[PDB]
């Protein structure tokens, strides 16, 4: 954990580029966006969570 | 023992390279 | 106290702990809670805690 | 085809020697004369042979080919030192030459084999070539072509009857042979999509289809599937048929199950739902054979437990109670829904009638743990109980609550269970009114009084404590009355030999309790219990070829272990 | 304070579907967990098993 806020904090402020894998935090509830790829959605079938 | 059958099968090998080598090259002195 | 009611007596049980929580070192809260004294009176010796 | 030739003497020398075995039989031949025999064919004896193509020993014919390769035409270096490699190499591809055969005299038998056998080769050409035409007309075609050579090995492997699934052993082994599996499982796990593709789908559900009758009833092919399990854990429908399928009937392989299947489909039942295949399979893999598994029961208990009451639902609280009413009623009928809803409940319900059964302590605490004894009569003794689930809940009920290695005092000292016995009363009334009615009779309340009516009674009597109780003193009627139903239930013409029996024995059990109780039993009742107490050579021909199969494999074994000096030679 | 909002809409939520006896039981394992969240809200601490 500490080691992904040492790395988050010296990798702030560089440009995103196509391609790239991020991460969405939700500030209002400080919770990260999650795809559960084992559990079916609510009301559809075949999607995911 | 394993060792004796292992010795008679390399024995067999060897000596059917060598009379296949005799059989190919033929008699070279 | 039948087996078929062990969640509701979870659930009375949790009520009471996050009572009993609320209510602690604090004179507010306790003059708050202390209004349904007569109300939470009939509910002692049911393990209700 | 002097490959071919070799091939031939070989096995002309293979069955000579067995010439001599047949009217021997005590059985075994002499591997060492054979392999003599064998060897002498191939050469290095030095004295030449007219399969030598130069009568030098290779001489002439290895030079020649060394000096067709520094040309300057790559064909012609190609097939040079291609000869050179297959030249060198005699010995071990006559042993795959034999490690390749197949085929016994029969019947149409004859043009089976070969209209079956370009079907697989069609059926590998065309999953080679899958992903050119798949989507992401040929498709067509490939399509139809697939369909019909899926439908065809479906329907020629299995010995199609009038309502039985009867399976020929013979073309079971005829395709094992010949590798129906090794093709079909990598059509199964060919790259496609789902959101827009339904005849795909249906080829999927021919393929399951086929992998299912090729295990139907038959012990190798199961056996051999068990090495790809790994690629049938999967969440869906099909793949659950296909391991119950797969695992109807086998005790040893239920006995040799590792933790993850089990723990797979307890996460697949909390994540995508109840469903009825998984509790089938559950009941399947229990219980196999007609014998139990302690060690099976043991680990879908702690599987069922870890998971909680996400799986286990129960409609115990009187607010479930009613919605579990008011569902009974949409249940009516034929409504089965195939998997939400009630069946699952019920299925769920002989899986723990099944796992408590075998004086199982763990299992047993566990299931009365679960459900109370004031629960199961209060659901028994409601009008809405139908008998789909009266026949698992008593079965249930019998299987935990009496069958025990410890005995519980609350069974046997409540006055609820003669309500139980005047609904089972009213149950063996209700049959006798049907039984009026052969064409259209309800045939599962029949089945549920013949059976588990008079079972239950009969295991809670086996016990000889159940006489010492001293509670039927005051309720001597009831017994009698029941006994006379029971008898009356014997009366109808109806009953199967495994019913009778099972109403004999239940009748005999109530007469031995009445005994020792000194029960005055009515006059007609006791006269009429005391009156009911007053192929050839085909066949041998098979198993001698499956014996000569065996043989030849020791033998082509055996020569594979001892030319492997002379390969490397 | 949004948590603290929220709590006391579900939880009123909860009380008036409870009144009339037409919950089911995803309803009650919400408002446990809720509650079991309140309490590790109230006193400060984290969930650990215990």
């Amino acid at each position: 954990k500490k080691q992904n806020e040492t790395e988050n904090r010296k990798l702030l402020g560089t440009v995103i580029q196509y391609g790239n894998v991020i991460q969405l935090l939700h500030l209002k509830s400080n919770k990260y966006l999650t795809v559960n790829k084992r559990l079916p959605a609510l009301l559809e079938k075949n999607a995911m969570r | 023992s394993p060792p004796l059958r292992q010795l008679e099968d390399h024995k067999r090998g060897e000596a059917l390279r060598q009379i296949l080598v005799n059989r190919y090259y033929g008699n070279i002195r | 106290g039948d087996q078929r009611h062990a969640p509701f007596r979870h659930i009375c049980r949790l009520c009471y702990r996050v009572l009993r929580h609320s209510q602690q070192d604090y004179r507010k809260n306790q003059e708050y809670i202390a209004k349904q004294f007569g109300f939470m009176q009939k509910q002692i010796g049911y393990d209700v805690l | 085809v002097r490959l071919d030739y070799r091939i031939s003497c070989l096995l002309c020398i293979f069955k000579r020697e067995f010439d001599e075995s047949n009217s021997q039989s005590p059985g075994a031949l002499d591997f060492e004369h054979i392999e003599e025999q064998a060897e002498g064919i191939f050469g290095g004896s030095e004295e030449n042979t007219p399969l030598d193509l130069d009568d030098h020993g290779g001489r002439t014919f290895l030079r020649v080919l060394l000096h067709l390769t520094m040309h300057d035409y790559p064909p012609l270096v190609s097939g040079a030192l291609q000869l050179l490699f297959r030249h060198f190499s005699q010995r071990q591809e006559v042993l795959q030459a034999f490690k390749q055969v197949q085929l016994l005299v029969t019947s149409q038998d004859v043009d089976n084999y070969k209209q079956i056998k370009q079907d697989l080769d069609q059926l590998r050409s065309i999953v080679e070539k899958s992903e050119l035409w798949v989507y992401k007309s040929t498709s067509s075609y490939n399509y139809r072509v697939v369909k019909e050579i899926l439908i065809r090995l479906s329907k020629l492997c299995v010995q199609e009857s009038a309502s039985v699934r009867k399976s020929r052993k013979q073309q079971q082994r005829l395709l094992r042979n010949m590798g129906a599996h090794a093709v079909v499982l990598e059509l199964l796990q060919i790259p496609y999509e789902k959101a827009e593709d339904t005849k795909m789908q249906e080829i999927m559900r021919l393929a399951h289809e086929f992998l299912q009758n090729f295990c139907a009833g038959n012990q190798q092919n199961q056996a051999l599937l068990h090495k790809h399990i790994n690629l049938f854990l999967n969440p869906g429908i099909l793949e659950a048929v296909t391991m119950q399928h797969i695992f109807m009937n086998n005790f040893q392989l239920c006995s040799e199950i590792n933790e993850r299947v089990v723990q797979h489909f307890v996460h697949c039942i909390e994540t995508h739902g109840r469903n009825v295949q998984y509790i089938k399979f559950l009941q399947t893999i229990v219980k196999a054979e007609g014998k139990f598994i302690k060690k099976c029961q043991d680990m879908v208990m702690a599987e069922l437990v870890n998971s909680g009451e996400d799986v286990l639902v129960f409609y115990n609280d009187r607010a479930s109670f009613q919605t579990l009413i008011q569902m009974m009623r949409s249940e009516r009928d034929r409504m089965d829904e195939n998997s939400p809803l009630f069946m699952y409940h019920i299925h769920l319900v002989e899986l723990l009638a099944v796992c408590t059964e075998g004086k199982n302590v763990y299992t047993e605490i566990k299931c009365n743990s679960l459900l109370p004894l004031d629960d199961i009569v209060r659901v028994v003794t409601h009008e809405d109980c139908i008998p789909e689930v009266k026949i698992a809940y008593i079965n249930f009920l019998n299987h935990c609550y009496v069958d025990t290695e410890v005995e519980m005092k609350e069974i046997y000292t409540s006055n609820h269970m003669w309500k139980l016995f005047e609904n089972f009363l009213v149950d063996i009334c209700r049959a006798c009114n049907n039984t009026s009615d052969r064409k259209h009779a309800d045939s599962v309340l029949e089945k549920y009084v013949t059976e588990i009516v008079m079972s239950i009674v009969t295991t809670f009597f086996s016990s000889p404590f159940s006489d010492q109780s001293t509670t039927l003193q005051t309720r001597q009627p009831v017994f009698v009355q029941l006994l006379q139903g029971v008898f009356r239930v014997y009366h109808c013409n109806w009953l199967m030999p495994s019913q009778k029996a099972s109403v004999e024995s239940c009748i005999r059990v109530l007469s031995d309790v009445a005994k020792s109780r000194a029960i005055a039993i009515p006059v007609d009742l006791d006269s009429q219990v005391n009156n009911l107490f007053l192929r050839d050579s085909v066949l041998a021909a098979s198993r001698d070829y499956r014996n000569i199969i065996e043989r030849l494999q020791d033998i082509v074994s055996a020569l594979e272990d001892r030319l492997r000096p002379l390969v490397q030679a | 304070l949004d948590f603290a909002n929220d709590a006391s809409k579900v939880l009123g939520s909860i009380a008036g579907k409870l009144e009339k006896g037409t919950i089911t039981q995803n309803e009650r394992r919400s408002v446990t967990k809720l509650l079991e969240d309140l309490v590790y809200f109230v006193t400060g601490g984290t969930n650990s098993g215990q």
